[PDB]
C-alpha cells in the first residue's frame, strides 16, 4: 500500500526515497532508471523495489473517514 | 601486529570498501557472517496504540516503526530487558518515544520519523534519534493521514540482534570476493563457445595479476587477500559496524574458552 | 512375425513366418480351415476360447489378455497376482464377472455380499431364505468388531504351564 | 478332541511366521506392562518390547501357537521349538 | 461403506508434509502441538513408575507431558483441574496418557491410499513446526510431495498393536515391494544429482571437506580411507567417499553396452567388498530397480541395514552437493548456431518428402497401404515423416548439448527429464494429435480460419515446427492447447474409472488367504490354488536370474556340462581338484557324472518344453550368483591351487540338497509329489548351476566353501517360502490395480474394464493365425 | 492473396485469467491451465473499500508490486493497479535438499 | 506460485546469514530446485526471470506479451551491456563456509504469489471429542474437533499389512464401541439389564440366566436394529450350528 | 616396504576423453617389447604429454624398511621419509582382477579410486602383485 | 472476480465430446482456462 | 502456530550448559564437543584453525538439524596430545588473530578523509 520501509532483499533503506522518486519523474523529466541510479540504488533488488511499488493508501486516502475528532 | 593486513580502497559514510589480505576464508566469513546477523542494535520492540483512525492497521503501522534504524553509536551503554531488574522496562534498559500526528491541513499531510519525539531519559548517551539521511530533513515516510485523522502511539525501544529479527540488522549488502581470476580453480565457468568472452571480468580484476596463460595449475595455493564491502543501513558508522563485528566474534570465542575453563574447574 | 525356433545346431535363432490376423472371431469354424496350424490360433476374445477349448483354455487365454494389458504400458507385475485373479475368475467352471452380477451372486455369507452393492435388496433376500453367516469373512468380522482371522489373528495364542513350571 | 493333531503327525512348517512373531511379541510386551513375572535377566531395560524381544531370543516366552486348519483342526507348537530365523 | 467398512476414528492427526533431508527412512517429524494433542496410555510398571510421575508433575502445557491419568477402577483423572489437589500418587496397573515421544510408532498414510505401501509405520520425531516431515526417499511409495500435499498420522492405543505396528508395517520391511519383486524406495532428485556428479572421475574432494563428509556418516567407524591420490596432494575420490556410507561385504557387478573392465566411459558398475571399483553411480544403481544396490543390500544384510544405507548416502551426498552447487537456467536450452542449422535442415527434408507425398496422393499415383483406405495410408506416412523428422532433430541437439549441461547432467543421472524433453525445449514441439489422429476440420475443409479449404500441410493440420525456446506461434498455440486439453480430460476420466476398478478387485479378492497347509482358500474354503504362485514362494524374495541349460548351443552345452574320465575329448584337468591323477580311469565316477549330464540333458528338454520363445532370464526365489560371489570373497579362493572337492561330494551335495528344499512337509504321496512339482524349476536352476564343471573350473570352490553355499541356499529358500495367513488376494487385488491408475486394439483401461466384466462384444475381437 | 479480414491482435484469443501469463507461447498447454486456474487464488487487493466492506472472508497483501514482466493485456484488467504477487529475487539451485 | 503453474510449499526458512550470497551482495528472496524445470518445460519461467533482470537493472517494464519478436538472444544482449553473464548466471558463494559454489546459479527476480492455503488453517488433531447423536461416531469436521477417516481402502491397506488387532482397535477402541446383552435363545439385543440390580430378562422368552454381552460398534447395533424395524431378524448367536 | 614392480615406459598417447582433468595415457615399456599399461592420470596434477618417459613402480608398502582399511590416514609430519619422497606422482588403490591373455601373459588391473590401471606383461615379470592394495609411483 | 464474471457453463443423454477444444473455440473462449477437475471442458471462460 | 521464539538460537535455556564434551570410543584419544546455541559462525572458525595445528589429525563439525542452533566438533590429536588442549590453542590464536586484526583496520581508517 506504501513504499515499504526496508528493501526485502538486503534491508537497505528505501522509504525515504520515494517522494524524491516521484520528484525526480515529474519535475525533472528523468526516466525510472536515472532516477533510481540517481538515489543511490545500485542493486537491482532495491531497484525494483522502488520500481515496482504500488501507491495504493493514495486510493485509501479518497474515502471519507470512518471517525471524526 | 604481523598478522591479517588491511587496505582500504574507498571509506564514505555509508560504504567501506577494503583488502582483508593473509588471512583465512573461514574467517572472512565469519567476519561478514557476524557483521551481517550479531552486532547489537536499537529499534523499536513494542508500540502501544491509544488513537488510531487511519487508513492503515495498527500491526501494519508497528511493523512499519520497528523497521525505522535508530541510532546505535552507545548501545553498549544499554542493558537487555532480559537481564535488567525491572518489571516491563526502564530508562537503563529502552527508550521511549511518541508520536502524534494529526490531519490538520486539507491535503495529505504525511508522517515521517522526525516527527517522532524522545520522551525517556537518555542520560547523556547517544542513542534513540531516528536516522535522517537525506536532502530534505525527513526520514522514513512512516504514514499518510486525510483531514480528520489522528495517528497516536508511543514505541518502546530495547536493544537486539538481527538473529532474534531483521529490524535490528545494522548492516546492508556486504560485497565479497576473493580470486577474481579463478586461479584456485573453485569454480568451473559455465559457458557455450568462449568462457572468457561469455563471463564479464569482475572489477577486482585489476588488483591481481593475470594467469600466465601456460603455467601449470598451483595446486599449493590457498586463497587468501579478500575483498569487502560493507553498506550501513546508518544504525552504526560503517567503521564501527567492522570494529564491533571483529568485537563480537572475539568475544564469542573469548566465551567458548571461559565455559571450557568453568567446566575444567569441575 | 518373428519367432524364436531351435536351430539344428542347438541355437536358438528368430525366422519370418506369415500370420493372419483378422478382424471379427469365428473360432469354432475357422479352426476347421485347411492349411492353418490348428494347435496355435490364438483369440483376443478369452469367451470364444473358453467356449471352444474348455474352461482351462479360457483361463489361459484370460491370463494372456490380462498380462498384454498390464505389459503394454512397460510396467511388469508378478506372475502370482495375475494368477490369483484369474483363478478366482474360473475357480467355478465359467468365466465369472467381477461385477455385482458374477462374485457376488455367490453363496459367501450375506454381511459380506452386502457390503459391495445391492445391500438391501441382498439383506432381504437373506432374511428371506433365512440365510446362516459363519462370519469367517473380514467384512463380517470388520461389521461386527472383532479380530478377524487374517495375518495376526490366523491362530490362537495359548498359554504353556508346562513350560512355566520349567522356567523357574 | 479328533480336531487335535497329535506331535508325532504335525505338518505345518517349523518355522514361526512374521505375524505369529508380531502376536507373540505385542503380547508378551503387555504382559509384562501389566507386571508379569519376567523369566530372562535384565541387564537394564524399560521397554516392555524390548524385554519381550530378548526373550523370544533366549526362548523363554511360555506361549503356545494354536495354528488353525481350514478343516477346523488344530496344531499347538511350542513358542521354544518353533524356529525363529526371519 | 459409510459407518461400518469405514468411519471416523480418533487419535489421528493431518497437516501438510515437508521433505527433511536429516530424517532416518523411518523418521517423521510431528508437530509440537499435535504431539501435545495426542496421547498414548502407558501402564505404570516398576521401569516407568518414576519417568510417569515427572510427566504427570509436568502436566498437560508442557512436553512430555501428561493429560489423563486412569485408576485401576476404570476412572479417568483429568490433570487440568487436578492440580489443586496436588500431584497425584501412581500405583501399579495405572495407566498414563501421556504425549507421544521420540520414537514412538505411528502409521502414516496417504489417500487414495493404493497400495499397502501407501500406509507404513513412522517413529515419531517432535520437531519446532506445523508441518509433518518425511524422508525424501519414502515419498514415492506414498505418491506424494510438497506442493500442498496433506497425510493422515495414526497412533496406536495398545502394546499389542504398538508392536504389530513396529513389526508389520514399519517402513524398513516394505523397503522391497512384492508387486514387482523389486525396491519401491530410492535415491530420488537432488541426491541422485548429487551421486552421479560425486562419482565421476574428475571429482577429488580435499582433506578439509573430506573430514567433514566422512563425520556426517553416523556408522562411520572412525578411519580415515587413503586417498586415492597421494602426491604431490593428498585428494580423495568420489567414489572412495562414498563407498563409507556401502557397508563391507556388498558385491555388485553390472554391465552396460560396451562396459569392460576398463570402462573407458566410466559406465556400468563394480563394487567389491563395499569399494566402488569403477562406474557413474546412477538411477540404474542406487534407484528402485531390479538388481540395484538396494535390492542386494536389503537382501543380504537386512532392511535395517538398508535403511541406514539410505540415510548414509543422502546426508554425504547432500553436504557435498549443498557445498559444490547445482542449476540450471535459459542458457541450458539454447543450441548452437550449427545445430540450429541442421535441425531447421531436417525438419526441412521432412516437409518436403511430406509434399512429394501429397503431391503424389493428389495426383492419384500413391497406392494404399493394405488394409486402409487411401486417406488413411496417406495419414500415416504424414504422421511417420514428421514424428522421425521430430527424433532426428532431437537427436542432434541432445549430441550438441555439452556434458555442463544441466537438463542434460539431470536427465544422464536420471533424476528428472528426458530425451523427448530436451527435444522438446531446444529443437521441435512436434506433431499435435487428437485421439491419435492430425488435428480435423473443425471448419469446413479447414482448421482454422486462417488457411485455404482442402490444405493438407503440417503446418494447416498442426505441426508445431518451433521450439518452446524459440516461442509457439499462435496458430501452433491453439493446437497444443488443443492436445493438452486431450491429456487433462483423459486424466480426470482415468481417474475416476481407475477408482471404480480398484475398489471392485479388492472386493472380489478381499477374502483370500494362504493357510498353514499353504492352500490358497476363500472365507468359504474353496480351493483358489493348491499351492500359493504355484510354487510357494514370496514375491518379496523373487530375484529374476538366468537358466543357463535352456540356452546355448548343443556343443556350448557339451564343452560346459560334460565331463568324462575315459576319453579325451572331455577330460577334466587335473590341476582343477587334489585327486585329480587318481580320479582318471574310475568308473563309479564316470557313471555318477554320466547320471549328472543325462539329468542335466532331460532339464533341458524340459526347460525348452516349458519356455518355447528360449527365453533364459526369469523370476526365481534364490539368487544362486550371490551366494557363490559371496562364498568366494569371503573363504578367498586361491583361484590357482587345486581344491578339495571330489565329484562325489559335489553330486551328492547337490542331490541332498535337492531333498532338504521342502515347500509341502505332508508325509503322503499326493504332498510329495506336489513337493516334488513346486521345486522342480529351482531344482533345474540349481543343478544348471552348481554343476561339476561349473564348480571345479568356473568357481573353483573348496569343500568349506561349497558346504556353505548350500547350507546358505538352503536357508535362503526356507526363508522364501510365503507365510501362512498373508493376504495374497487383497495384494494382488492392490498389484493389479495400482498399475491402472498411471495407465489398431484396445489397450489400457478400457481393455482392463472390458476384461473384469465379461463383455459379451467387444469393441475390436480378432483372431492370430498361423 | 484473398484476405478478407485481418486479427486485431493475436493475444487477444486468451482470457482474463491467462492474459497475466508472461510469455505463455514458451509454455506446456497443461501449465498454463495450471497457471489460470491458481492466478484466482493469489492474494492482492480485491477492491479498495475492504475497510468499508464486510465480507465473510478477505485476504490483503501488505506490499502488492506490479510485475517485472508485464502483459500489455494486464493494462486493461488493471494488474498493475491491484497486484495479486510480489517480486521476489530466486535462484534456482540445490543448495541443502530442503 | 509463480505465473508458470510452478507451485510448492516453503521446505524451511534460512536467515541472510545462512543464504548463499553473489559477488554483489544480494541474496536469493527464495530457492526453487532446478529439476522442476526440465520435466514441466516451464520455459516461460526463465525467460521471464532474464526478462524482470534486465527490466530491474534499465529501469522498465518487461513486455511479456504472448506473440511479439522479442526474443532471448536480444534480452541476452541486453543484460550482457549491463556487466551481468548474458544468460542470467553468476558465481555464488556458500553461506556457511563462504566459499565459491562449482556450480553457477540461475539467479534473478521473478514475480511470485502467495495462494490461498495455509498449513494453520489445515493442522488439526484429535485425541477425543464430540460424538454425533445419530452413529455416536467422531463428529466430521476439523473445526468441530472431527476426527478423520479410516475408509475402505485403508482398511483394505491394514487386511493387506496382516495388521488384525490394529484394525480391530481403530474400528473399536478409536471410535464407536457399545456393549449389548443377546439371549441365547433368540439372537435378538432385546434384553432388558438392569445392571444396578443385576437383573437380566428377555421378554418374550421367558428366561434370565442365559444372555451375553458382546463388544459391537454402535454402527452395527444401529443397522442391525434398522434391519429389524424394515422386518429382518439379525440373530446373533456365540456359538457354531454347522462344522466346517 | 619393497618394490613389486618396476620399469620404464614410453608414453605412446595420451587422451582426455570427456574429462577436464583426469586422462587414460597408453606407454609401453621400453626394456620389454611385450609389456604395456594403459594408466588413468589426473593431469591437473601431474600433466603428461606424448612421447615421454615414464618411470613406474609398484610397491606394497610406503616405509623404507621392508615390514611386509588397514590403519587410520594421517597427514606426513615433518622428517617423514617414504618412498613418495624419491617420485613426483603417487597414488594407492586395490587390484580386482588378474587375467590370462595367452600361454605366458598376464594382466593386472588396479583401481586408484575410480582411476584404472591395467598392467600386461610376461608372467616371470608380473608374479609378484597378489590380490590386495599397492602403491603406484611415477616419476618423470 | 473478472474471470467469474466472463464464466460460462455447458450442461453435460447426448452423443459428442463437449470438453474438448473445438476449432470453432478460436477467439470466442480461452483455450486454456478451464477447471481441472471434473468441470474441465465444460466450463468456459471468454 | 508452533514457530519456536527466536530467542532460542542464542540464549541459553535452563539446565543447558555451552559445551557438553564427551569422548569418543571410535578412535583413540578422540572427543566429541557439543555447542549449544552456537552455529556455522564458530564451527567453520574454530575447525579451520584446529586444521592449522600440526598435532591435530582429525577435526570436523557437524550441524544435524538447522531448526536446532547446536553443533558438534569432533577432534583426535595425537597420543599425549591432549584434545581440550587442542581447541584451547585454536581458540586463542583465534583471538590474537582478531586482535591484531582489529588493530590494523583502525589504523587504516584513521588515515582515510571522505569519512
Ligand atoms: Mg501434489
Ligand atoms: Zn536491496
Ligand atoms: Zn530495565
Ligand atoms: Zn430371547
Amino acid at each position: 500500500m506504501i513504499v515499504p520501509v526496508r528493501c526485502f532483499s538486503c534491508g537497505k533503506v528505501v522509504g525515504d526515497k520515494w517522494e524524491s522518486y516521484l520528484n525526480l519523474l515529474q519535475e525533472d523529466e528523468l526516466d525510472e532508471g536515472t532516477a533510481l541510479s540517481r538515489l543511490g540504488l545500485k542493486r537491482y533488488c532495491c531497484r525494483r523495489m522502488i520500481l515496482t511499488h504500488v501507491d495504493l493508501i493514495e486510493k485509501f486516502l479518497r474515502y471519507n473517514p470512518l471517525e471524526k475528532r | 601486529s604481523e598478522g591479517p593486513q588491511v587496505k582500504i580502497r574507498e571509506a564514505s559514510k555509508d560504504n567501506v570498501d577494503f583488502i582483508l589480505s593473509n588471512v583465512d576464508l573461514a574467517m572472512a566469513n565469519s567476519l561478514r557472517r557476524v557483521m551481517i546477523a550479531e552486532i547489537p542494535t536499537l529499534a523499536i520492540d513494542s508500540v502501544e496504540v491509544e488513537t488510531n483512525t487511519t487508513v492503515l492497521a495498527d500491526e501494519f503501522i508497528a511493523h512499519r516503526l520497528g523497521l525505522i534504524p535508530l541510532q546505535s553509536m552507545d548501545i553498549e551503554q544499554l542493558e537487555y530487558s532480559r537481564d535488567c531488574f525491572c518489571e516491563d522496562h526502564c530508562d537503563k534498559c529502552s527508550v521511549v518515544l511518541t508520536l502524534q500526528a494529526f490531519g490538520e491541513s486539507e491535503s495529505t499531510t504525511n508522517v515521517y520519523s522526525k516527527d517522532l519525539v524522545i520522551v525517556s531519559n537518555l542520560m547523556g548517551r547517544n542513542i534513540g534519534h531516528p536516522i535522517i539521511q537525506d536532502k530534505e530533513g525527513n526520514g522514513v515516510l512512516i504514514c499518510k493521514l486525510r483531514k480528520g485523522q489522528e495517528l497516536k502511539l508511543t514505541c518502546v525501544a530495547k536493544k537486539g540482534i538481527a538473529k532474534e529479527h531483521a529490524k535490528w540488522g545494522p548492516a546492508a549488502a556486504i560485497e565479497f570476493e576473493y580470486d577474481p581470476w579463478n586461479k584456485l580453480k573453485h569454480t568451473d565457468y559455465w559457458y557455450e563457445q568462449d568462457s572468457a568472452k561469455e563471463w564479464p571480468q569482475s572489477k577486482n580484476c585489476e588488483y591481481e595479476d593475470p594467469p600466465n596463460e601456460g603455467d601449470p595449475f598451483d595446486y599449493k595455493a590457498q586463497a587468501d587477500t579478500f575483498y569487502m564491502n560493507v553498506e550501513s543501513v546508518g544504525s552504526i558508522p560503517v567503521d564501527q559496524v567492522v570494529v564491533r563485528g571483529i568485537d563480537t566474534l572475539q568475544k564469542k570465542v573469548a566465551s567458548i574458552l571461559l565455559a571450557l575453563t568453568q567446566m575444567d574447574q569441575d | 512375425y518373428d519367432r524364436k525356433v531351435p536351430s539344428p545346431t542347438g541355437e536358438y535363432v528368430k525366422e519370418p513366418e506369415w500370420v493372419l490376423e483378422t478382424d471379427g472371431v469365428n473360432l469354432s469354424e475357422v479352426m476347421t480351415v485347411p492349411g492353418i496350424d490348428p494347435t496355435r490360433i490364438y483369440t483376443n476374445s478369452f469367451i470364444d476360447i473358453m467356449e471352444v477349448l474348455g474352461i482351462e483354455a479360457g483361463r489361459a487365454a484370460l491370463y494372456k489378455e490380462v498380462y498384454n494389458v498390464i505389459a503394454s504400458d512397460g510396467s511388469y507385475v508378478n506372475y502370482r497376482h495375475m494368477a490369483l485373479l484369474v483363478d478366482v475368475m474360473t475357480t467355478q467352471g465359467g468365466l465369472t464377472s467381477v461385477t455385482r452380477h458374477g462374485f457376488n451372486r455367490s453363496n459367501t455369507g450375506a454381511l459380506m455380499r452386502c457390503s459391495f452393492e445391492e445391500t438391501v435388496e441382498i439383506l432381504f433376500e437373506a432374511g428371506a431364505s433365512a440365510e446362516l453367516d459363519d462370519c469367517r469373512g473380514v467384512s463380517e468380522n470388520v461389521i461386527l468388531g472383532q479380530m478377524a482371522p487374517i495375518g495376526t489373528g490366523a491362530f490362537d495364542v495359548m498359554i504353556d504351564e508346562e513350560s512355566l513350571v520349567k522356567y523357574m | 478332541k479328533e480336531k487335535a493333531i497329535p506331535k508325532d503327525q504335525r505338518a505345518t512348517t517349523p518355522y514361526m511366521t512374521k505375524y505369529e512373531r508380531a502376536r507373540i511379541l505385542g503380547t508378551r510386551a503387555l504382559q509384562i506392562s501389566m507386571n508379569a513375572p519376567v523369566f530372562v535377566d535384565l541387564e537394564g531395560e524399560t521397554d516392555p518390547l524390548r524385554i519381550a524381544m530378548k526373550e523370544l531370543a533366549e526362548k523363554k516366552i511360555p506361549l503356545v501357537i494354536r495354528r488353525y486348519l481350514p478343516d477346523g483342526s488344530f496344531e499347538d507348537w511350542s513358542v521354544e521349538e518353533l524356529i525363529v530365523d526371519l | 461403506r459409510g459407518n461400518l467398512m469405514g468411519k471416523r476414528v480418533d487419535f489421528s492427526a493431518r497437516t501438510v508434509i515437508s521433505g527433511d533431508p536429516n530424517l532416518e527412512l523411518d523418521q517423521v517429524g510431528v508437530p509440537k502441538s499435535i504431539a501435545k494433542t495426542l496421547t498414548y496410555p502407558e501402564v505404570v510398571t516398576p521401569y516407568n513408575i518414576d519417568r510417569l510421575t515427572q510427566l504427570v508433575r509436568n502436566g498437560p502445557n508442557e512436553h512430555p507431558g501428561a493429560k489423563y491419568v486412569i485408576r485401576d477402577s476404570g476412572d479417568r483423572i483429568d490433570l487440568r483441574y487436578s492440580k489443586r489437589a496436588g500431584d497425584i500418587q501412581l500405583q501399579y496397573g495405572w495407566k498414563v496418557e501421556r504425549h507421544i515421544m521420540d520414537n514412538d510408532p505411528v502409521l502414516f498414510n496417504r489417500q487414495p491410499s493404493l497400495h499397502k505401501m501407501s500406509m507404513m509405520a513412522h517413529r515419531v520425531k517432535v520437531i519446532p513446526y506445523s508441518t509433518f516431515r518425511l524422508n525424501l526417499s519414502v515419498t514415492s511409495p506414498y505418491n506424494a510431495d510438497f506442493d500442498g500435499d496433506e497425510m493422515n498420522l495414526h497412533v496406536p492405543q495398545s502394546e499389542e498393536t504398538r508392536a504389530e505396528l513396529s513389526q508389520l508395517c514399519a517402513v524398513p520391511l516394505q523397503i522391497v515391494s512384492p508387486q514387482s519383486n523389486k525396491p519401491c524406495m530410492g535415491i530420488v532428485q537432488d541426491t541422485l544429482c548429487g551421486i552421479r556428479k560425486l562419482t565421476l572421475r574428475d571429482t577429488f574432494i580435499e582433506l578439509d571437506q573430506v573430514l567433514n563428509m566422512l563425520y556426517w556418516v553416523p556408522d562411520w567407524d572412525g578411519v580415515i580411507p587413503t586417498p586415492a591420490i597421494i602426491k604431490p596432494k593428498p585428494l580423495w575420490s568420489g567414489k572412495q567417499i562414498l563407498s563409507v556410507a556401502i557397508p563391507n561385504g556388498i558385491h555388485l557387478q553390472r554391465f552396460d553396452e560396451g562396459t569392460t573392465l576398463l570402462s573407458p566411459k566410466d559406465n556400468g558398475m563394480l563394487i567389491i567388498d563395499g569399494q566402488i571399483i569403477f562406474g557413474v553411480v546412477e538411477k540404474k544403481t542406487v534407484g528402485s530397480s531390479n538388481g540395484g544396490l538396494i535390492h542386494v543390500v536389503t537382501r543380504e544384510k537386512g532392511p535395517q541395514v538398508c535403511a541406514k544405507l539410505f540415510g548414509n548416502i543422502q546426508k554425504v551426498v547432500n553436504f557435498w552437493l549443498l557445498h559444490n552447487g547445482f542449476s540450471t537456467g535459459i542458457g541450458d536450452t539454447i543450441a548452437d548456431g550449427p545445430t540450429m542449422r541442421e535441425i531447421t535442415e531436417t525438419i526441412a527434408e521432412a516437409k518436403k518428402k511430406v509434399l512429394d507425398v501429397t503431391k503424389e496422393a493428389q495426383a492419384n499415383l500413391l497406392t494404399a497401404k493394405h488394409g486402409m483406405t487411401l486417406r488413411e495410408s496417406f495419414e500415416d506416412n504424414v504422421v511417420r515423416f514428421l514424428n522421425e523428422a521430430r527424433d532426428k532433430a532431437g537427436r542432434l541437439a541432445e549430441v550438441n548439448l555439452k556434458d555442463l549441461n544441466n537438463v542434460k547432467q539431470m536427465v544422464m543421472a536420471g533424476s528428472k527429464g528426458s530425451f523427448i524433453n530436451i527435444a522438446q525445449m531446444s529443437a521441435c514441439v512436434g506433431q499435435q494429435s487428437v485421439e491419435g489422429k492430425r488435428i480435423a476440420f473443425g471448419f469446413v475443409d479447414r482448421t482454422l480460419p486462417h488457411f485455404s479449404k482442402d490444405d493438407y500441410s503440417p503446418e494447416s493440420k498442426g505441426f508445431v515446427e518451433n521450439s518452446y525456446l524459440r516461442g509457439l506461434t499462435p496458430q501452433e498455440f491453439f493446437f497444443h492447447a488443443m492436445g493438452g486439453r486431450e491429456g487433462l480430460i483423459d486424466t480426470a476420466v482415468k481417474t475416476a474409472e481407475t477408482g471404480y476398478i480398484q475398489r471392485r478387485l479388492v472386493k472380489a479378492l478381499e477374502d483370500i488367504m494362504v493357510h498353514y497347509d499353504n492352500t490358497t482358500r476363500n472365507s468359504l474354503g474353496n480351493v483358489i490354488q493348491f499351492i500359493y504362485g504355484e510354487d510357494g514362494m514370496d514375491a518379496a524374495h523373487i530375484e529374476k536370474q538366468s537358466l543357463d541349460t535352456i540356452g546355448g548351443s548343443d556343443a556350448a552345452f557339451e564343452k560346459r556340462y560334460r565331463v568324462d574320465l575315459l576319453n579325451t575329448d572331455h577330460t577334466l584337468d587335473p590341476s582343477l581338484l587334489e585327486s585329480g591323477s587318481e580320479i582318471l580311469g574310475d568308473l563309479k565316477l564316470q557313471v555318477l557324472l554320466d547320471e549328472e549330464y543325462k539329468q542335466l540333458v532331460k532339464d533341458r528338454k524340459f526347460l525348452r518344453e516349458v519356455f518355447v520363445d528360449g527365453e533364459a532370464n526369469w523370476p526365481l526365489p534364490v539368487n544362486i550368483r550371490r551366494i557363490i560371489q559371496n562364498a568366494q570373497q569371503t573363504f578367498h579362493i586361491d583361484h590357482t591351487k587345486p581344491s578339495d572337492l571330489t565329484i562325489k561330494d559335489i553330486v551328492l551335495g547337490v542331490k541332498d540338497l535337492q531333498e532338504n528344499l521342502l515347500v509341502l512337509r505332508g508325509k503322503n504321496e499326493i504332498i510329495q509329489n506336489a513337493q516334488r512339482d513346486a521345486v522342480t524349476l529351482f531344482c533345474c536352476l540349481l543343478r544348471s548351476r552348481l554343476a561339476t564343471r561349473r564348480v571345479l573350473q568356473e568357481y573353483r570352490l573348496t569343500k568349506q566353501a561349497f558346504d556353505w553355499v548350500l547350507s546358505n541356499i538352503e536357508a535362503q529358500f526356507l526363508r522364501s517360502v510365503v507365510h501362512p495367513g498373508e493376504m495374497v488376494g487383497v495384494l494382488a487385488a492392490q498389484s493389479i490395480g495400482e498399475p491402472a491408475t498411471q495407465m489398431k486394439v484396445t489397450s489400457g483401461v478400457p481393455r482392463l474394464k472390458e476384461i473384469l466384466n465379461v463383455a459379451k462384444n467387444m469393441k475390436t475381437p480378432s483372431l492370430t493365425v498361423y | 492473396t484473398t484476405f478478407t479480414h485481418c486479427e486485431i491482435h493475436p493475444s487477444m484469443i486468451l482470457g482474463v485469467a491467462a492474459s497475466i501469463i508472461p510469455f505463455p507461447d514458451h509454455n506446456q498447454s497443461p501449465r498454463n491451465t495450471y497457471q489460470s486456474a491458481m492466478g484466482k487464488q493469489a492474494m492482492g487487493v480485491f477492491l479498495t473499500n475492504y475497510n468499508v466492506r464486510m465480507d465473510t472472508m478477505a485476504n490483503i497483501l501488505y506490499y502488492p508490486q506490479k510485475p517485472l514482466g508485464t502483459t500489455r493485456a494486464m493494462e486493461y484488467l488493471k494488474f498493475r493497479e491491484l497486484p495479486a504477487g510480489q517480486n521476489a529475487i530466486v535462484a534456482i539451485a540445490c543448495y541443502s535438499g530442503y | 506460485a509463480s505465473r508458470h503453474g510452478q507451485k510448492g510449499t516453503i521446505g524451511i526458512t534460512y536467515r541472510r546469514e545462512d543464504m548463499p550470497f553473489t559477488a554483489e551482495g544480494i541474496v536469493p528472496d527464495l530457492i526453487i530446485n532446478p529439476h522442476a524445470i526440465p520435466s514441466r518445460m516451464t520455459v516461460a519461467h526463465l525467460i521471464e526471470c532474464l526478462l524482470s533482470k534486465v527490466a530491474a537493472l534499465s529501469g522498465n517494464e518487461g513486455d511479456a506479451s504472448p506473440f511479439t519478436d522479442i526474443t532471448v538472444e536480444g534480452i541476452s544482449k541486453l543484460l550482457r551491456e549491463h556487466g551481468y553473464q548474458s544468460r542470467g548466471f553468476e558465481v555464488m558463494y556458500n553461506g556457511h563456509t563462504g566459499k565459491k559454489l562449482m556450480a553457477q546459479i540461475f539467479f534473478g527476480p521473478t514475480y511470485y504469489q502467495r495462494l490461498r492455503h495455509m498449513v494453520d488453517d489445515k493442522i488439526h488433531a484429535r485425541a477425543r471429542g464430540p460424538m454425533q447423536v445419530l452413529t455416536r461416531q467422531p463428529v466430521e469436521g476439523r473445526s468441530r474437533d472431527g476426527g478423520l477417516r479410516f475408509g475402505e481402502m485403508e482398511r483394505d491397506c491394514m487386511i493387506a499389512h496382516g495388521a488384525a488387532s490394529f484394525l480391530k482397535e481403530r474400528l473399536m477402541e478409536a471410535s464407536d464401541a457399545f456393549r449389548v446383552h443377546i439371549c441365547g435363545i433368540c439372537g435378538l439385543m432385546t434384553v432388558i439389564a438392569k445392571l444396578n440390580h443385576n437383573q437380566f430378562e428377555c421378554k418374550g422368552c421367558d428366561n434370565k440366566i442365559d444372555i451375553y454381552q458382546i463388544h459391537i460398534p454402535y454402527a452395527a447395533k444401529l443397522l442391525f436394529q434398522e434391519l429389524m424395524a424394515m422386518n429382518i431378524t439379525p440373530r446373533l448367536y456365540t456359538d457354531r450350528s454347522r462344522d466346517f | 616396504s619393497n618394490t613389486l614392480f618396476d620399469d620404464i615406459f614410453q608414453v605412446s598417447e595420451v587422451d582426455p576423453g570427456r574429462y577436464n582433468k583426469v586422462c587414460r595415457i597408453e606407454a609401453a615399456s621400453t626394456t620389454q617389447d611385450q609389456c604395456k599399461l594403459t594408466l588413468d592420470i589426473n593431469v591437473e596434477l601431474f600433466p603428461v604429454a606424448a612421447q615421454d618417459s615414464l618411470t613406474v613402480t609398484i610397491a606394497s608398502s610406503l616405509n623404507l624398511e621392508d615390514t611386509p582399511a588397514t590403519r587410520s590416514w594421517r597427514p606426513p609430519q615433518a622428517g617423514d621419509r617414504s618412498l613418495a619422497d624419491d617420485y613426483d606422482y603417487v597414488m594407492y588403490g586395490t587390484a580386482y582382477k588378474f587375467e590370462e591373455v595367452s600361454k605366458d601373459l598376464i594382466a593386472v588391473y588396479y583401481s586408484f579410486g575410480g582411476l584404472l590401471m591395467r598392467l600386461e606383461g610376461n608372467y616371470r615379470n608380473l608374479n609378484n602383485l597378489k590380490q590386495e592394495n599397492a602403491y603406484l609411483l611415477i616419476r618423470r | 472476480t473478472l474471470s467469474h464474471l466472463r464464466r460460462t457453463n455447458t450442461p453435460i443423454g447426448k452423443l459428442a465430446k463437449p470438453r474438448q477444444l473445438h476449432n470453432t473455440h478460436w477467439g470466442l473462449v480461452c483455450p486454456a482456462e478451464t477447471p481441472e477437475g471434473q468441470a474441465c471442458g465444460l466450463v468456459k471462460n471468454l | 502456530m508452533n514457530a519456536p521464539d527466536r530467542f532460542e538460537l542464542f540464549l541459553l535455556g535452563e539446565g543447558e550448559s555451552k559445551l557438553k564434551i564427551d569422548p569418543d570410543t571410535k578412535a583413540p584419544n578422540a572427543v566429541v564437543i557439543t555447542f549449544e546455541k552456537e552455529d556455522h559462525t564458530l564451527g567453520n572458525l574454530i575447525r579451520a584453525e584446529l586444521l592449522n595445528d600440526r598435532k591435530v589429525l582429525f577435526a570436523a563439525y557437524k550441524v544435524e538439524h538447522p531448526f536446532f542452533a547446536r553443533f558438534k566438533l569432533r577432534i583426535q590429536t595425537t597420543e599425549g596430545y591432549d584434545p581440550k588442549d587442542a581447541l584451547k590453542n585454536a581458540c586463542n590464536s583465534i583471538i590474537n588473530k582478531l586482535g591484531a586484526l582489529k588493530t590494523n583496520f583502525e589504523t587504516e581508517w584513521n588515515l582515510q578523509t571522505l569519512a
